């Protein structure tokens, strides 16, 4: 093309604003783009990955730089729990002269506190000074040149690789599995052997010392002797104070268990070992594949071989080696699910299983790495979901999987859909239903009447693990089960004191008020999968459109006949699945909020007795802790909690301009817009400057798209204003 | 711009034609219906894409389909 | 079929003798891969010529003339860098880079790989076989000296001794 | 640009950061200029395209 | 290394801006050289004041109520007077250099080539035999070769006094002075 | 001193830097090659 | 008339998604880019119309219009194959002493006007040229 959509004649040759707006929208979609060859769609991905890899490392290069430069790190590691941590200085000519003593309270300069939990995680895996943390940031610099020379030499025409090369599947498998993961796990102990582990004892081990500072008294000789045992020896001792050498130990791997006493946090004997048996796995799983030595497993027989000799699966799963290998959005679909998957695992395990040290006393930062990860995990599973869809659509043979295990999927999707939504009716009618109960009858002043069922499912999971508290003698919580005698001089010890300690979050006490808002998420994971689910079956076709597959993912509709075909392509499905999935994303995240809230503050019971209905919610959680927030400026002045209230007013704005969009369609607003051209065109003076782009209304999708992100982000920007300035104001 | 497709199934009702709100679509002399006769679309650089055709048609499945595409001056209905 | 340089093992394609130095040596079979062995044969050659300048010097630091002032008398090579200074490493290297800015269209293009003009009047004068007598040299050397760098680095960092100093 | 110019240095000179400062309108003046380069972009960019 | 082609692939790389000018173009190092020796002049002016006391209550920071928060440098701290001053002075040079930008007259020379200026063709005339490594003597006095020669040199200097300063780590006003004798302080 | 760069670099890449992109782009989109 | 004055246009079909010049053309020759209004006593679109004094209307001022005339020979010349083959059919029926097609074609639109000629069918035709 010779206009903006080089890789699009048909916006190319648009004579509207729609050129710029799509030419936009539409540029990393190289499948599409004019002119496109498989071989050079990989070659180009590629070559995009380097440059993502570069930004990330640009970014955390970022982060190191400015603690290092205008931050408290050091003053944070002589007293942890007195100082608060500095992300970054503030220089806004916009500021008044109170704003900057607001902001600077506490230091010399206006400054910004941060809650992304790095100055603990650094302080765990060994940095102690600020020089330090330049030098990280100096090296991840020149790494990121590299990943750009790396981008630009494979683009470069005798180092472009084959397209045959891009579908090695086993040794890339091979070589990632044992060699991105589990070696660098074995890296990974190495340094917290050598260099954090010396550190929580107070002794300095670096780049000048390293070679020379053995990690253990005894040396390798115990490794290659056999008698392993001898790194587990002499653990540090109950009386231990970090990072320094008063009731130190030896050991450098063990499997104490539980929480060092003074830190609050896992021990790193113990996660030294953890990655050093991570690392054996790994790298023994990477010998699976056959890669030019004769041994090996070859994928596409394994698949071809496994079909159960009942029927009941079909021909089993014959023909998906192929399917996957030639198709990117498969692929893609089945890494966003696993990684959102993952991510979820990390919020869950590490506010349970604290990591780092002295992160459990932050309590502002806590909060919001749980949220800031759940909301990452909901977005990677809607995009998995998203391009499962684009699959069917675009790369879907029929023909190739033949009764296969995926054809079969879309024989029954009608059972499927159906059944998902009974079960989404079961789970929203009610749990709808029992939270206004017990509304109605304590709003006439009758609590005892409502129904509040005990979680004992449960509770008898916690007992399992050796919670004490619901006094059901099960497993690890009974001293006669087989169980408890195996793990009881192993890991048990420090295991039931942490589980059976109060002050952890080590399977919080559960009770009534938990059973409904578990129940509440279930019907929001159902219903946004329903959601989800039948936009991919539906995506190739359906009763009121038996020719989707012809038109696309994405398309506006069919027409205003056959009754009306309004958001009937398989795009509108991730459309209206957002929505949901926002909503039970902050379900579970007021969930997290308010429960732990009660904890910090002392009194667990308000959310054990107003949790059990909606008023309580409202009053004693929106409401009550709000007020921080609501006054960070007022009449009488402001404080540095200013920042965070004015921008939980701006993400209203943006969430209801939204509306906007979603509700008001195109039809009125190309009416008025054509009025305002006659108005240009007849306006003297200004007749003298004209728009060479028609001017013409957003399209229907474009609106939609626009109005989910403003929707969007004024959800996400109101509630990250409310968990940081609650929180904060009240305990911090 | 647009794209205006007619298949088989077409039985010569002519509606499709008188619906057409830019004179895109013609019925020409066929031999596969009883009708005799068959829709065609000479002038689809006309198509505004209002699918009132496809509206019109009687068939199981329309047998006239309108895929929408590049657009331009006329197909965006821009009379300025 | 099977290589010289190991007996048993099947030689691979691309080795066919036409370079210097090739005695069929490529066991892990890392030339399939790549469309020419030009940019490699760039490499070993300034991988080489480097690692001969450092053996040369590291010798000579430790037991021979340095230069006059102090700052410029530590006998450890590696301690050198830092008592020397950023400004005179920095200039080095400032230097280093404009020579290879310069020529990156050779390092990248499809010319005599490893030639960039400094031949001296050396390689003039003489048949083609004899020029290929000369690169056969160099590239023997350059192998030599890059086994010997990691020799006596490890050396170095692990008996923590001179490297002419002999005594068992 | 005369007539533009003239009009432009009123609103920022009275009503700006620096209004009550003795320095005020030296500020408004310079605020002029920098909203006039604004618009001097504009035009030069009119002109290619 | 024979200039030449680099500055050709640079053009082939970035084809847009190579067309006005930009870029290694001899364009460029006239103006970029004027600029450079014009500066030499004010950067030994700077110096001749610090060391003689001649800018007024230097060594004082303005008030932060009087000038904005625009004054501050780090918290409440401000710009000291010196700066501020030296800072003006740039500006009116910059005011001057904008308006020739926006606003070039008829037989000026414009920034950038343009090919609707009348003076076009003696711009690109005069660019096209002003290129060498050696100042081409027997054209001394004002002629664009002895412009181009000064201005390589006074961009050199630059770069010099700079590096000189660091080696010693001194003040590059401090290497100035040196330089002069110790004259200015 | 680095301490002055907060006040010479923020000026630039909030205004000068968003401007100079926004007439690229512009320039870009409105050329027909 | 050049029948292909509106395809000769500068539109280029794209591969798939486009259904192409069709019979008329997809696109005008001319590029409705043009400029803005200019001061008294100059032109800016081209061949556009001298707004007198009052430029900032002159978009105003038409200059194109179509020629009753003209307009006759617009409709000839369009639709000169349809009558060539109506014709055609005309003669094949063993006109009754027919003589020449062209001959035939003003005897028959001689009568029955011209439009009427396109909309008649050949059964007509031959009941009408029967003299
Ligand atoms: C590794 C992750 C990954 C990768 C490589 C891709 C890659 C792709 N996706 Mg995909 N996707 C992902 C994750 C990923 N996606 C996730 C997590 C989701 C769920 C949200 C989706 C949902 C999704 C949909 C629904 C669609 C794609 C599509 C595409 C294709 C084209 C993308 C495009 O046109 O963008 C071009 C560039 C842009 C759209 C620019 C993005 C601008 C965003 C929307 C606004 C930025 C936010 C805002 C400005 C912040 C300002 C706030 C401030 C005021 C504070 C491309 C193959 C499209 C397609 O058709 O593929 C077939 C498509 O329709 N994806
Ligand atoms: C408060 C807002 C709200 C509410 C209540 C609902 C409710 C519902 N949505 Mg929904 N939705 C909303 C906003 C809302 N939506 C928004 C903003 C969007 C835009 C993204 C969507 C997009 C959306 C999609 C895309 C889908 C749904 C679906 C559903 C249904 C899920 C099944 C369920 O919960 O059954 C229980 C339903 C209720 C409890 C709600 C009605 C309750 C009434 C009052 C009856 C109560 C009876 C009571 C228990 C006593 C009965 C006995 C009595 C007669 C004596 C349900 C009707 C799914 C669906 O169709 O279901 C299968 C579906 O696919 N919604
Ligand atoms: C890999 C090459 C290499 C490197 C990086 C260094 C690095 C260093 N040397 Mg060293 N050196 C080398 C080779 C090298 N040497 C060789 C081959 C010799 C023997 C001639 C010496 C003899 C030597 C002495 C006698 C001394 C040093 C010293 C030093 C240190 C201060 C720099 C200096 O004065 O160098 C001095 C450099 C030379 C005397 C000659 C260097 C020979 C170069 C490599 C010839 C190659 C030039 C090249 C082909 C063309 C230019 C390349 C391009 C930039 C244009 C520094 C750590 C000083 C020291 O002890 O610091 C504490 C010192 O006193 N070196
Ligand atoms: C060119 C390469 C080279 C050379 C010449 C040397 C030479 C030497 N090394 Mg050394 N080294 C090298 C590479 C090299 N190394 C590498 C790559 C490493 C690993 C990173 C080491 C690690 C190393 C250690 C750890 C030690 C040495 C030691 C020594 C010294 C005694 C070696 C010895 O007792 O061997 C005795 C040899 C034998 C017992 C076997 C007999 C030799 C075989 C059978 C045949 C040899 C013939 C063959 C062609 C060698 C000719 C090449 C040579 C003459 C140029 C000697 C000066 C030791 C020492 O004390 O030095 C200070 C010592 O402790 N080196
Ligand atoms: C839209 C309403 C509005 C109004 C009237 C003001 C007014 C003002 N703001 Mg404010 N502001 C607003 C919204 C508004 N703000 C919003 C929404 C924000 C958030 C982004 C801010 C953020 C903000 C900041 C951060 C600052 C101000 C400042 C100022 C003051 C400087 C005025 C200035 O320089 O304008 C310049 C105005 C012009 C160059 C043109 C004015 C328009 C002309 C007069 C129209 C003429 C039309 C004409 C009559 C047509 C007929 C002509 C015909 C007869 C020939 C002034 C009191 C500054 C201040 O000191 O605060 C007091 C300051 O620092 N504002
Ligand atoms: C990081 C970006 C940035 C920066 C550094 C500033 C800086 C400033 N803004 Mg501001 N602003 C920004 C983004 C930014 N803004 C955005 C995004 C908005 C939209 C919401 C606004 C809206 C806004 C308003 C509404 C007002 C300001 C004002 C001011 C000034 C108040 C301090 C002062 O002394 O005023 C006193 C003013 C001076 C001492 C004059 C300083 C000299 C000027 C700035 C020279 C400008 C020339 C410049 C190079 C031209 C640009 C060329 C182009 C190619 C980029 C200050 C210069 C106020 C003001 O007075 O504006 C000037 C004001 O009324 N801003
Ligand atoms: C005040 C005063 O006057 O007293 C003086 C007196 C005195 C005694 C002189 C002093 C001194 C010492 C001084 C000035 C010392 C200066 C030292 C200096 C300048 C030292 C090294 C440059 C190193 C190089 C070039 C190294 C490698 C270059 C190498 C290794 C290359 O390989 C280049 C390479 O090209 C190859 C060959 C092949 C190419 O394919 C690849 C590349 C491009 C990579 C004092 C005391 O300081 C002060
Ligand atoms: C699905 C899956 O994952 O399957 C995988 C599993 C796995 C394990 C990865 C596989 C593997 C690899 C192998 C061969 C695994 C088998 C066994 C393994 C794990 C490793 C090997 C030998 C260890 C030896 C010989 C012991 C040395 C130990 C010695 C010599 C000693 O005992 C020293 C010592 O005696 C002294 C001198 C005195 C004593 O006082 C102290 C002790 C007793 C300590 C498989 C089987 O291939 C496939
Ligand atoms: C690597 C490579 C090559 C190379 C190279 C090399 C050597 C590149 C080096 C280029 C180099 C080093 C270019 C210096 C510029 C200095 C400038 C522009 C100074 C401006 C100075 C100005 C504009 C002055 C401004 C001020 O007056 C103002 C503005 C205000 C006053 O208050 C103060 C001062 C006076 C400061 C080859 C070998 C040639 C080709 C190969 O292919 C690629
Ligand atoms: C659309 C689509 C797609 C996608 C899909 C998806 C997205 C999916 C997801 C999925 C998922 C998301 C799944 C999940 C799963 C889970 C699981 C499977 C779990 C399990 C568990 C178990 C097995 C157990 C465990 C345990 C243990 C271990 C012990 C005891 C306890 C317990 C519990 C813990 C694709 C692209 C492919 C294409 C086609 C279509
Ligand atoms: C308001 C509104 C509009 C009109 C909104 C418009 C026209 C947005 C115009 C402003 C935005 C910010 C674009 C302005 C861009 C600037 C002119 C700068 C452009 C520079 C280019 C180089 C990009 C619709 O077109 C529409 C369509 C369908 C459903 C609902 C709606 C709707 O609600
Ligand atoms: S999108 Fe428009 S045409 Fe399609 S069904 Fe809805 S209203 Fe009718
Ligand atoms: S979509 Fe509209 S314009 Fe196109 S053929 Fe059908 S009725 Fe005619
Ligand atoms: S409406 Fe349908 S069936 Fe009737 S003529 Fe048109 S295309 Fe044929």
């Amino acid at each position: 093309a010779t206009k903006f959509p080089k890789f699009s004649q048909a916006l190319a040759q648009d004579p509207a604003t729609r050129r710029i707006w799509y030419g936009i929208a539409t540029a990393h979609d190289l499948e599409a783009h004019d002119g496109m060859t498989e071989e050079n769609l990989y070659q180009k991905i590629f070559a995009s990955h380097f440059g993502h890899l570069a930004i990330i490392f640009l970014w955390t290069s970022g982060n190191l730089f400015h603690v290092a430069w205008q931050g408290n790190f050091e003053k944070w590691v002589s007293n942890p729990l007195k100082t608060r941590p500095i992300a970054h200085s503030i220089w806004d000519p916009h500021f008044g002269e109170s704003a900057l003593k607001a902001f600077s309270k506490g230091n010399t300069y206006p400054v910004n506190i941060t809650f992304s939990g790095l100055y603990q995680w650094w302080y765990t895996i060994g940095f102690r000074t600020n020089q330090e943390l330049y030098k990280g940031s100096i090296g991840l610099l020149l790494l990121a040149s590299v990943l750009l020379i790396a981008g630009w030499l494979h683009l470069q025409p005798k180092f472009r690789p084959s397209l045959s090369w891009f579908k090695n599947n086993e040794s890339r498998l091979n070589h990632h599995l044992s060699g991105l993961l589990g070696f660098s796990s074995l890296a990974w102990t190495g340094h917290l052997v050598h260099v954090a582990i010396p550190a929580s004892r107070g002794v300095h081990v670096g780049w000048d010392n390293f070679l020379t500072t053995p990690p253990h008294p005894a040396g390798l000789t115990p490794f290659f002797t056999g008698n392993w045992t001898v790194y587990a020896e002499n653990p540090d001792s109950a009386t231990h104070v970090f990072n320094t050498s008063e009731g130190s130990g030896t050991a450098i791997l063990t499997f104490l268990g539980g929480f060092h006493p003074q830190t609050q946090s896992l021990w790193l004997s113990d996660m030294a070992h953890h990655h050093l048996a991570i690392a054996v796995v790994f790298i023994v799983a990477g010998h699976m594949y056959r890669t030019n030595f004769g041994i090996g497993h070859n994928m596409k027989e394994i698949l071809d071989a496994h079909r159960p000799p009942g029927g009941r699966l079909g021909a089993g799963h014959v023909g998906l080696f192929e399917t996957i290998t030639n198709s990117l959005h498969m692929q893609l679909g089945l890494a966003l699910a696993c990684l959102g998957v993952a991510t979820s695992l990390t919020a869950q395990h590490m506010y349970a299983l604290t990591p780092y040290a002295y992160l459990s006393k932050d309590f502002t930062t806590e909060a919001a790495l749980y949220t800031h990860h759940q909301y990452i995990a909901g977005f990677l599973m809607v995009g998995a979901f998203a391009h499962g869809a684009i699959f069917f659509v675009r790369d879907y043979d029929p023909e190739l999987n033949k009764n296969n295990v995926l054809a079969r999927m879309l024989e029954h999707k009608e059972a499927i859909i159906s059944h998902l939504s009974w079960a989404s009716l079961f789970l929203g009618f009610h749990t709808l239903g029992l939270y206004i109960h017990n509304d109605t009858v304590v709003a006439f002043g009758q609590p005892e009447k409502q129904i509040l069922f005990e979680p004992l499912f449960a509770e008898y999971i916690q007992a399992a693990s050796g919670k004490a508290v619901y006094q059901f003698n099960v497993l690890l919580a009974s001293s006669t089960s087989p169980a408890t005698a195996a793990g009881n001089q192993v890991w048990l010890p420090g295991w039931l004191e942490a589980i059976n300690n109060p002050k952890t979050d080590l399977f919080l006490k559960i009770g009534p008020g938990d059973f409904l808002v578990h129940h509440a998420i279930a019907l929001g994971l159902h219903v946004t999968a329903l959601i989800l689910v039948k936009g991919a079956l539906d995506a190739r076709g359906s009763k009121l459109m038996p020719d989707k597959k012809d038109f696309g993912y994405s398309f506006p509709c069919d027409g205003p006949g056959r009754g009306g075909t309004c958001d009937i392509s398989a795009w509108d499905a991730f459309y209206l699945a957002m929505f949901w999935m926002l909503n039970t994303i902050g379900w579970v995240t007021f969930y997290w909020h308010w429960k732990h809230m009660t904890i910090w503050g002392g009194n667990p019971g308000q959310f054990d007795e107003s949790s059990n209905y909606i008023m309580g919610w409202l009053r004693d959680y929106l409401w009550l802790n709000s007020s921080p927030l609501i006054n960070g400026y007022n009449p009488f002045g402001m404080n540095n909690l200013s920042v965070w209230s004015w921008m939980f007013l701006f993400g209203h704005l943006i969430w209801a301009t939204g509306f906007m969009f979603l509700i008001s369609w195109r039809g009125y607003w190309q009416e008025l817009i054509e009025t305002l051209v006659w108005a240009h065109e007849r306006t003297p003076l200004a007749n003298l400057i004209r728009w060479r782009d028609k001017p013409v209304a957003l399209s229907i999708v474009q609106a939609r798209l626009v109005g989910l992100v403003h929707f969007s982000v004024g959800y996400i920007l109101t509630y990250a204003a409310f968990v940081i300035a609650s929180t904060s104001g009240k305990f911090a | 711009s647009h794209t205006v497709k007619i298949y088989d199934t077409c039985i010569g009702c002519t509606q499709c034609v008188r619906a057409c709100p830019t004179d895109v679509l013609e019925m020409v002399p066929w031999d596969g219906c009883k009708s005799g006769q068959i829709a065609s679309s000479p002038r689809v650089e006309d198509c505004v894409g209002c699918k009132r055709c496809e509206t019109a048609c009687p068939t199981d499945f329309l047998s006239v389909r309108v895929y929408l595409g590049a657009e331009t001056t006329r197909s965006l209905g821009l009379a300025y | 079929e099977m290589s010289k340089s190991i007996p048993f093992l099947t030689v691979p394609e691309k080795l066919d003798g036409s370079m210097a130095g090739d005695v069929g040596f490529d066991p892990m079979g890392l030339s399939d891969i790549q469309t020419d062995l030009n940019y490699a044969r760039w490499a070993e050659l300034k991988h080489g010529r480097i690692c001969m300048l450092a053996v040369v010097g590291m010798v000579w630091q430790e037991y021979g003339p340095h230069l006059p002032g102090d700052a410029y008398a530590t006998k450890d090579p590696w301690e050198a860098i830092s008592s020397v200074g950023f400004a005179s490493n920095f200039q080095t290297l400032l230097a280093i880079g404009v020579v290879e800015l310069a020529n990156w269209n050779k390092y990248y293009g499809d010319g005599t790989p490893g030639d960039i003009g400094w031949t001296g009047g050396q390689l003039s004068k003489m048949n083609d076989a004899q020029i290929k007598t000369r690169m056969e040299s160099e590239i023997v050397h350059c192998r030599l000296a890059m086994i010997a760098f990691i020799g006596a680095t490890h050396q170095t960092f692990l008996l923590h001794k001179g490297l002419l100093d002999f005594s068992y | 640009g005369l007539a533009h110019g003239y009009f432009l240095i009123g609103p920022f000179a009275q009503l700006g950061p620096l209004r009550n400062s003795d320095i005020g309108l030296l500020a408004g003046f310079l605020s002029t200029i920098g909203l006039i380069l604004i618009l001097t972009l504009g035009l030069t960019i009119y002109g290619a395209a | 290394s024979v200039f030449d082609d680099a500055v050709k692939d640079w053009a082939e790389e970035y084809p847009q801006f190579a067309a006005w000018g930009w870029g290694p173009s001899v364009q460029a190092e006239i103006w970029n050289g004027r600029h450079a020796m014009f500066g030499w002049v004010v950067m030994c002016a700077c110096a001749y004041a610090k060391g003689h006391g001649l800018i007024p209550d230097a060594d004082q920071t303005l008030d932060l109520k009087e000038w904005g928060t625009l004054a501050t440098i780090s918290g409440k701290n401000t710009i000291t007077n010196e700066r501020a001053i030296i800072l003006i002075a740039n500006v009116h040079a910059l005011m001057v250099g904008l308006a020739a930008t926006i606003s070039p007259n008829s037989f000026a020379d414009t920034l950038l080539l343009d090919p609707n200026h009348p003076m076009y063709e003696w711009q690109m005339e005069r660019n096209s035999k002003l290129g060498g490594v050696m100042p081409n003597l027997g054209k001394m006095g004002v002629t664009p070769e002895a412009e181009l020669a000064n201005g390589r040199m006074a961009m050199m200097g630059i770069i010099t006094c700079i590096a000189y300063s660091g080696i010693q780590g001194q003040s590059m006003i401090d290497t100035i002075n040196e330089w002069v004798g110790g004259a200015y302080f | 001193a680095a301490s002055f760069l907060p006040s010479i670099l923020v000026p630039l890449v909030g205004l000068i830097f968003p401007a100079f992109s926004m007439a690229l782009f512009f320039l870009y989109v409105q050329t027909d090659d | 008339v050049d029948l292909d004055y509106g395809m000769k246009n500068s539109y280029v079909p794209a591969t798939g998604g486009d259904g192409g010049q069709g019979q008329f053309g997809a696109q005008s020759p001319n590029d409705w880019r043009v400029a803005g209004t200019s001061p008294v006593g100059e032109t800016s679109y081209a061949g556009a119309a001298d707004g007198g004094e009052e430029p900032w209307f002159a978009e105003a001022i038409s200059t194109v219009s179509l020629d009753l005339q003209k307009a006759d020979e617009t409709l000839k010349a369009f639709t000169k194959d349809a009558a060539a083959f109506k014709i055609e059919e005309f003669a094949a029926e063993k006109p009754y002493g027919f003589t020449s097609s062209d001959a035939a074609m003003e005897e028959l639109v001689g009568k029955l006007g011209y439009s009427k000629f396109l909309e008649m069918s050949t059964k007509q035709l031959m009941k009408t040229w029967g003299t």
